[PDB]
């Protein structure tokens, strides 16, 4: 029994490094052929995706933090060629692109990055973006001047192409991955035991209810 | 650290045997008893020791050694050993 | 000479020739985060005894012996009484270890100890499955102690000419007949079980074999003394 | 080398055989260089 | 007789020194295929494996250190082509991958590296890893509250693939090289003379009993 | 304990119960007109160390034996290229005897020095042109050192029970196996010949023969250590 006796450090334990660890939330694909696909690709910055840091967030209420994106991309197939792509990040409240060739893609204030496909992948540091003091993933009330919809927590959303007249006959799964600098959190929330049912509201099936702790046969027996 | 030679590295001998010098009244005076060479990293009696061992981890190795020997018989008994070092560069001694 | 402590008193020669394991002396633990939340009692009364165990028959042909602690004192008085009664465990010895043998007797006995002494499995046999492992009574001897089947490999797959790294001292039955050790605590965190994991191992082995004349005793008693040390334990379970 | 100087004088009811140990071992003045490798090992590797 | 006189420096006689000088310890192989392979490989981080420094390290009992492992890779061809890769060192306790796309590889805690294949090798700095104050090559006594395994000694494991969804049909043979930073041991042991039969036991053939120093003709004669 | 001068190092008991020939110590040679008109060589590094001769064997019936100065060094290592390439020698000498022998034998051994000790020619034949010399061989026996033939006499025509006023110790089997004598150069000129002229001579002889019991050594081993001091040699000659 290697019963261990020694006080470990304590710097694990702080939120800083429990949102530390940059991990991904988003995968894409973008295929660009002729007038059969799109040539470009949209992704809304969520946090939400994957549940194994949604767990992690709504263990409290009220966030901040900085982003740190980072992109990274391939061919399905796995090869690396030399193309040059366009990442550009877009703030709320701002057009979406609609199009491979649209005009949003030449706007200004939308910024962007332009990289070689054989570049390392490339890293991106999105500020603190709500006009609240905090993020809010809860917000009972409606939003009225359909319900529970937080009014600020889109960070914005992201755009990716590349950058040629010609449908370059291509199919890449881009893979995000996403670091958090100076979290600061707030109100502690007790964790959700429930599987989800559908994004951005916390339902749950009230007939399958799960149990937190399985179940043995009596209460008389431990083990 | 003083470790052990296999100074009765021979083909007769399996065991512990192989680190103990014999010893007898039957042999004469005035003749070799038993003799060795001092080469850590060489194949002879100092690859059992961790001199040897450890100079064969390595390439160059210089200095002093320190050589000892210790009896095992009766307390009664008592004779006279010679214990001879000649230096390299020469031949084992004819006679004592 | 004598020595007296607890209840038992053994007599040897007048020495301070005696052996420092690795040159510290035993000591309690100190404050770790076990040492803060409670006290491991610490028995220094009647635990601290001079043991001695059964004699030993050293022979013409004898291999050598050895034993394994804590686990020789398992089952010995009030000391394996807290030592299978607290899954905590810690302690220093004073092993004592003397030969009574005549002036006409000849023949080299090496002591020394062992820290996380491992037995080996012969019997090459390269298997998964069948992985002849030594068997329970062999790497756990207990009390009585085990002997050797190859000692110029210690049964360990270790030569043993290069075993003078260990602590160790020889007995030559022509200077002295008696010889002592002092060994602390060694592992590698503070406490640990007592009953399934030993710290260190002794052993006895003849390197120069006994030999004699007709009409002597054909069988030398070698006899070993254990005393622990500043000893610790932790955790009544019953 | 180890020579007899003397024959082994022994007194009487004792087998007169006995056996010499050799040890060895460095002084501090010892000094090693570069290191290398050793070949007693002929195993590779064993998995 | 270039008998030499001079006293030479003591710093190569250092323990720091005598477990410096990366070398290998570990070769893998990885093909990529469709269903008649696996697509990915793991390995167990292993000390014992190569024989030069399991000899070096049960020299003592007693040791702790950190590591720096070096990833360096090429086709069995030989040639470098450009493809992504995805290393993931996983901590003991945790559960390995199981398949390529399975969801291990998108986990958080288990840390990872992205690199190109014409890149230069990648490289990682693992600390001491263990619950105890140091490791132990010897365990004499079960770790049961089937013998002799040390209870704290995996450092964990590797586990290799290429980020793709497409069989890139690729042959690889990976090898690592390994650096001890900052070694430090206890209780010297003697060094093992006997060749051995199998991992992590040592055992020994109890007939075919080598000897340490080889055979001459008599006592008398030296050379 | 362990005495080394030179290269040689040889072990002994503590003691200060050593006889001085005559009660004077070893010494250079004052001033002569040699001394004034040249400077003959003073080897104190290397010609000085402890030689350790054959050993020689005692007996039930042994006799006893003998030496001669410096005729025993006259062919032994450097000391030797001295004696034989310098004419004109001076020397004094630490010659330390032991015996080693068991407990269980008995007998008793005398050491003496004695100067211009003379062999004489037995075979008695009054006759000039017959004079029954002894030989070369014998009254230069060398480095082996010969026997005697008439102890009670030390083939000399001289009565042994006399002999006592030489510097003598006695080596009695019981008390000590050891003995130790310093002699000074004892002649009668400051230099002389090394190779054509002994100053003096080693005796040993039984003076109670060995006995020992059934199972016994049959041959006690005793050997003679001698190491010169405060040596002198002139005039290299090739």
């Amino acid at each position: 029994t290697r019963c261990v006796m020694n006080r470990n450090g304590v710097l694990e334990a702080t939120i800083s490094h429990f949102f530390s660890r940059s991990g991904l939330v988003g995968v894409v694909n973008l295929t660009d052929g002729g007038t059969d696909t799109t040539g470009y690709a949209v992704w809304d910055i969520d946090i939400m995706g994957f549940v194994q840091l949604r767990r992690k967030c709504e263990m409290f209420t009220y966030m901040r933090f900085n982003a740190e994106f980072t992109f990274v991309t391939t061919t399905e197939n796995g090869e690396a060629r030399p193309f040059m792509l366009q990442y550009m990040y877009v703030p709320p409240g701002a057009p979406k692109p609609t199009g491979r060739d649209a005009f949003q893609w030449q706007t200004a204030t939308n910024p962007s990055v332009f990289v070689k496909l054989t570049d390392p992948p490339a890293q991106v540091s999105v500020p603190f973006m709500s006009p609240a003091s905090a993020y809010q993933w809860f917000y009972d009330g409606y939003p009225t001047f359909t319900y529970g919809q937080c009014p600020n927590n889109m960070m914005g959303t992201f755009a990716v192409r590349v950058v040629s007249r010609v449908a370059s006959q291509l199919k890449l799964q881009t893979r995000v991955y996403m670091k958090l600098k100076h979290v600061r959190a707030w109100i502690p929330r007790p964790i959700r035991s429930q599987p989800y049912l559908l994004k951005n509201f916390p339902n749950y099936d009230s007939s399958k209810i799960t149990y937190s702790a399985r179940d043995r046969a009596s209460i008389k027996q431990a083990n | 650290v003083e470790t052990i030679l296999e100074v009765n590295n021979t083909t007769d001998a399996t065991g512990l045997n192989r680190l103990l010098i014999p010893v007898s009244a039957q042999n004469k005076a005035d003749e070799l008893c038993a003799a060795f060479m001092v080469d850590p990293g060489r194949i002879g009696p100092w690859q059992s020791t961790l001199v040897g061992q450890i100079c064969r981890y390595y390439t160059q190795w210089s200095g002093s050694l320190k050589v000892t020997f210790m009896f095992t018989g009766s307390f009664m008994a008592t004779g006279k050993m010679l214990i001879a070092y000649s230096p390299p560069g020469s031949a084992q001694p004819a006679n004592r | 000479a004598q020595l007296t402590v607890g209840n038992s008193s053994i007599t040897t020669q007048e020495a301070a020739n005696i052996v420092l394991a690795y040159g510290e002396w035993p000591e309690y633990c100190p404050d770790t985060d076990a040492t803060a939340v409670d006290k491991p009692t610490r028995p220094d009364v009647s635990v601290n005894r001079f043991y001695t165990l059964d004699s030993k028959m050293w022979q013409e042909n004898s291999t050598g012996w050895y034993w394994k602690f804590p686990d020789v004192l398992n089952k010995t008085g009030v000391f394996g009484q807290n030592a299978q009664f607290h899954y905590l465990y810690r302690s220093g010895f004073c092993l004592h270890v003397q030969c009574n043998a005549s002036k006409f007797h000849q023949g080299a006995l090496l002591v020394a100890v062992i820290p996380e002494f491992v037995l080996a499995g012969r019997g090459s046999n390269t298997k998964p499955n069948e992985a002849p492992h030594p068997g329970f009574n062999t790497t756990f001897p207990g009390t009585a102690g085990a002997s050797f089947n190859d000692p110029y490999v210690l049964d360990s797959g270790v030569p043993l000419s290069q075993s003078l790294i260990y602590p160790h001292q020889w007995i030559n039955l022509r200077t002295n007949n008696c010889a002592t050790i002092i060994v602390p605590y060694i592992n590698a965190v503070p406490f640990d079980s007592a009953i399934n994991h030993s710290n260190f191992g002794l052993i006895v082995v003849p390197v120069s074999p006994l030999k004699y004349s007709s009409g002597a005793t054909t069988a030398i008693p070698i006899t070993v003394t254990i005393a622990p040390l500043n000893s610790e334990f932790g955790g009544l379970r019953q | 080398t180890l020579w007899y100087q003397t024959n082994y004088v022994v007194p009487p009811e004792t087998p007169g055989e006995a056996y010499i140990i050799a040890m060895g071992a460095a002084q501090d003045n010892f000094t090693l260089k570069i290191c290398k490798d050793t070949d007693e090992v002929t195993q590779q590797a064993v998995l």
